DNA sequence: CACAGTGATGCAAATCAAGTGTGAAGCCAGACAAAAACCCG
DNA sequence: CACAGTGATACAGCCCTTAACAAAAACCCG
């Protein structure tokens, strides 16, 4: 059976065939077999309804690098819902497999994520911000805001993580860059214009319950959880006399637009955490509603004002 | 670590001998001796496979990586600059040494000078238009 | 007026090679059984390794062996299924 | 192995009333053995007896594991069909070559 | 002696270069063997 | 007029073949 023995005995088979594809080629290209011969052998795959084999030969015929980035292996591993081990796992198989790597290790999608988060790009406050520091690379500041925690002091017992809200604010408009370009470019706006954009926030808090806790050291933090998120909503810009909607959220009650700001494990009635914990938060809210952020997008330093609106309360 | 010959093989041999013994500066073409054992195989042969099959028992005693990607790869390293800066002069002066041995002598040489900008600020430079590029 | 082989369109290269088709078909069912892809790759393989480029032939006999830049169903399968992945979140990653 | 499972919620749509609960029943090979010779030998014995992974799922059904008369209507056609395995041997075809099987069942997973 | 994961954090190992000249495993012209699996003898 | 899924099924869509014709885009020459 032919294609199954070794060489210099299927050659002695398929001689004759081979000196006339020599001729052939030497009558109408001059000799140029290897061409002929993948012209003939894509035809013969694509005959057969084979079209994937033919264009992997037809792209190894390059011999290329069909590497992934690390941002498309970033968004693969989040928006598939895909824990880093089930990751890894499949990361090292395909990589045993298939002799090559076609998606990226975990240490560069560790060090991709330090762009999207916080606390990465610069930006400044033209009125200063009182009570509120100018230093802009702080990520995840601690909950408690150094709460005194010590024995003669009321006692604590409960852990919060969150962001700066001014850091937070300026990550979300980075984020929508290339959406707010080409609002700009479709509403017959030239992209260079830096105009005093208006911002509108919607904010929301809720108190979810039934969370189990867990085993181990530490304070004895009680079962209810409260949390507390925006989301950027609309943005206008004061072109001449009129306010033209550069951007509208298409989905304004999608998960997938409800960006977190706060997290917290304390009773939504138990007012004395609970504001002891929102206090900066309100502070900084209150701080920032009276000056306008400057930043640098697309080459060009901006102006954004905000209003806030809070309506997400039961 | 190779193959070995036939009973066929050493006449083959003996005949090469002949036609290389003829005329021993005219060892070029091989259709004339391809049409010259066609007659010698067409009687002197025992003695000679004999010699053959001697070697029977004789002889029996005896990564995927990547394909021409794009190339935004390995900038050159402050190293790199000093060897190929310096080599050729150990090169011209001395065109023996192997870049084994050259190598080692580079680098020698450079673990010897005390560190800079010419090296360290153009090889971070590079880096800078590498990570952007 | 020509130019080259591989710049024409799919259907003027059939067009062009239809003789050769016919010929090294004909001459392949004859005695060799009549497995044409067989003989086809069996010649691509014998002409580039004529340049002796080890490294193409390989490549190309794992790609119609199915061991490397592609899988085969089973694998993928086992994939989607001890990575806990849906039928959506698979396509979506597929997609 | 058996095990009723609490907590299970039910959703809306047709069908009948069913319960908030759940059965499951399960098996899991142990060590596979060859008669060579005069004695026996093992084969392939389950390196991890209490993994998930080797917990291979038989029946399913939603309903109490109190309920006795739906929990014998559903669960005596296995024994059935357990009681008559429990005296054949089966051939079976592996790598092209006929084999013989006998079983020794053991029922243990229950509490 | 349940167990298959959870994350980050850290350290250890491969690599990778850009320089460089030599060394080495196929490939070719025919072509008569060297077995070797078929016919049945 | 929340909204992102969730696995199986059906059908449109888009590739493949033969077969003579028939139109389209160019270079020698007049
Ligand atoms: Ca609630
Ligand atoms: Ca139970």
């Amino acid at each position: 059976h032919l294609l199954s023995l070794t060489r210099r005995a299927q050659k002695h088979r398929l001689r004759e065939l081979k000196i006339q594809v020599k001729e052939f080629a030497d009558k109408e290209e001059g000799g140029d077999v290897k061409a002929v011969c993948l012209t003939l052998f894509l035809l013969a795959l694509r005959a057969r309804n084979e079209h994937r084999q033919a264009d992997e030969l037809e792209a190894i015929m390059q011999g290329r690098g069909s590497g992934l980035q690390p941002a498309v292996c970033l968004a693969i591993r989040v928006n598939t819902f895909l824990s880093c081990s089930q990751y890894h796992k499949m990361y090292r198989t395909v990589k045993a497999i298939t002799g090559r790597q076609i998606f990226q290790p975990l240490h560069a999608l560790r060090n991709a994520e330090k762009v999207l988060l916080p606390g990465y790009h610069p930006f400044e406050w033209q009125p200063p911000l009182k009570n509120v520091s100018s230093r802009t690379d702080v990520g995840i500041i601690d909950g408690l805001s150094g709460l005194a925690s010590s024995v003669d002091e009321y006692p604590v017992d409960t852990i919060a993580k969150r962001f700066r809200y001014d850091s937070a604010l300026v990550s979300a408009l980075m984020d929508m860059e290339e959406d707010i370009l080409e609002g700009m470019r479709s509403q017959d706006l030239d992209d260079y214009l830096n105009g005093p954009f208006t911002v509108v926030v919607k904010e929301s808090c809720d108190g979810m319950g039934d969370v189990s806790e867990k085993h181990g050291s530490g304070p004895a933090v009680p079962e209810k959880a409260v949390r507390f998120s925006f989301t950027v909503m609309r943005i206008t810009i004061e072109h001449g006399s009129q306010n033209v909607k550069v951007f509208e959220e298409p989905k304004p009650n999608s998960e997938l637009c409800c960006k977190p700001l706060c997290l917290m494990l304390a009773d939504e009635s138990d007012h004395e955490t609970l504001t002891a914990i929102l206090s900066p938060l309100i502070a900084e809210r209150e701080a920032m509603k009276s000056s306008e952020l400057t930043l640098e997008m697309g080459g060009i330093p901006r102006t954004f004002k905000f209003i806030f609106r809070g309506t997400g309360y039961d | 670590p190779r193959g070995k010959m036939s009973s066929y093989a050493f006449f083959v041999q003996t005949c090469r001998e002949e036609h290389k013994k003829k005329h021993p500066d005219a060892s070029v073409n091989f259709s004339e001796f391809s049409k010259k054992c066609s007659e010698r195989w067409k009687k002197e042969k025992g003695k000679f496979e004999d010699m053959a099959k001697a070697d029977k028992a004789r002889y029996e005693r005896e990564k995927k990586k990547f394909k021409d990607p794009n190339a935004p790869k390995r900038p050159p390293s402050a190293f790199f600059l000093f060897c190929s800066e310096y080599r050729p002069k150990i090169k011209g002066e001395h065109p023996g040494l192997s870049i084994g041995d050259v190598a080692k002598k580079l680098g020698e040489m450079w673990n010897n000078t005390a560190a800079k900008q010419p090296y360290e600020k153009k090889a971070a430079k590079l880096k800078e238009k590498y990570e952007k590029d | 007026p020509r130019q080259h082989l591989l710049s024409l369109t799919r259907r003027a290269q059939k067009h062009r090679l239809r003789e050769l088709k016919i010929q090294v078909k004909e001459f392949a069912d004859k005695e060799e059984g009549g497995d044409v892809k067989a003989v086809c790759l069996t010649l691509f393989l014998l002409a580039l390794r004529a340049r002796n480029e080890h490294r193409q032939a390989d490549e190309l006999e794992a790609i119609m062996q199915g061991r490397g830049s592609g899988l085969q169903p089973a694998v993928c399968l086992a994939i989607r299924v001890n990575t806990f992945l849906s039928c959506s979140q698979y396509h979506k990653m597929y997609r």
